[PDB]
């Protein structure tokens, strides 16, 4: 029981203390608590509003030295996400500059950014291209496919 | 313990979802 | 590398980098403690403290 296995432990620990609305994450598994479940509900007012996103939060063995792999089990139309689903955010950038990974980021911490980035969509690394270019060139349609991927999370 | 918590989360994520599904729609 | 007392690290029973409890606290010109042994392994990932996000020059 290291540095990742004590903090993440204490982690989740809180995380079942004080629950943030719409934010239900957690391991998949007591013995495993380096695969995490995430479930992220688009807040209200939102182009992604009751969206019940899942993703995946792969933590490292160094934790929290280094920042978890956070992908998505669902389609997304996110600038900052990955067609394949990863994630790409400054404050989950490793430095192997206003923004990013620092130990003391908690996975609290990690959440509330892609909360952030699903209520603005900030495109700083340009994932995909396809939303980011729509973003700016045509919002109504950027707000359609949005809703849409909350249809598609929901299972409506 | 062990598993007294897995399920505890498993409603949580469960009960948001349908919460969502009932705003979403109620909207 | 500890110039610090155990004082402050009694005074201070925590830690934003390996977290829990340790007696080789360290005051960065930041105004935060760290463990001397904790700093030395973020010294060498990067130079800008956690909670600053601006690289130290001293
Ligand atoms: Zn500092
Ligand atoms: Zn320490």
């Amino acid at each position: 029981a290291g540095t990742a296995l004590k903090r993440l432990m204490a982690e989740y620990k809180q995380l079942t203390l004080n629950p943030p609305e719409g934010i239900v994450a957690g391991p998949m598994n007591e013995e495993n608590f380096f695969e995490w479940e995430a479930l992220i509900m688009g807040p209200e007012d939102t182009c992604f509003e009751f969206g019940v996103f899942p993703a995946i939060l792969s933590f490292p063995l160094d934790y929290p030295l280094s920042p978890p792999k956070m992908r998505f089990t669902c389609e997304m139309f996110h600038p900052n996400i990955y067609p394949d689903g990863r994630v790409c955010i400054s404050i989950l950038h490793a430095p192997g500059s206003a923004e990013r990974w620092s130990p003391v980021q908690s996975v609290e911490k990690i959440l509330l950014s892609v909360v952030s980035m699903l209520a603005e969509p900030n495109d700083e690394s340009g994932a995909n291209v396809d939303a980011s270019k729509m973003w700016r060139d045509d919002r109504e349609q950027f707000y359609k496919i949005a809703k849409q991927i909350v249809q598609k999370s929901l299972g409506l | 313990s062990a598993d007294e918590r897995q399920r505890m989360l498993v409603q949580r994520k469960d009960e948001l979802l349908q919460q969502a599904r009932k705003r979403f729609l109620n909207k | 590398a500890v110039a610090t007392p155990e004082e402050l690290a009694v005074n201070n029973d925590d830690c934003a980098i390996c977290w829990d409890s340790m007696q080789a606290a360290r005051k960065l010109p930041c105004g935060h403690l760290f463990h001397n042994s904790c700093l030395r392994s973020w010294l060498e990932q990067d130079t800008s403290c956690p909670t600053c996000r601006m690289s130290l020059n001293i």
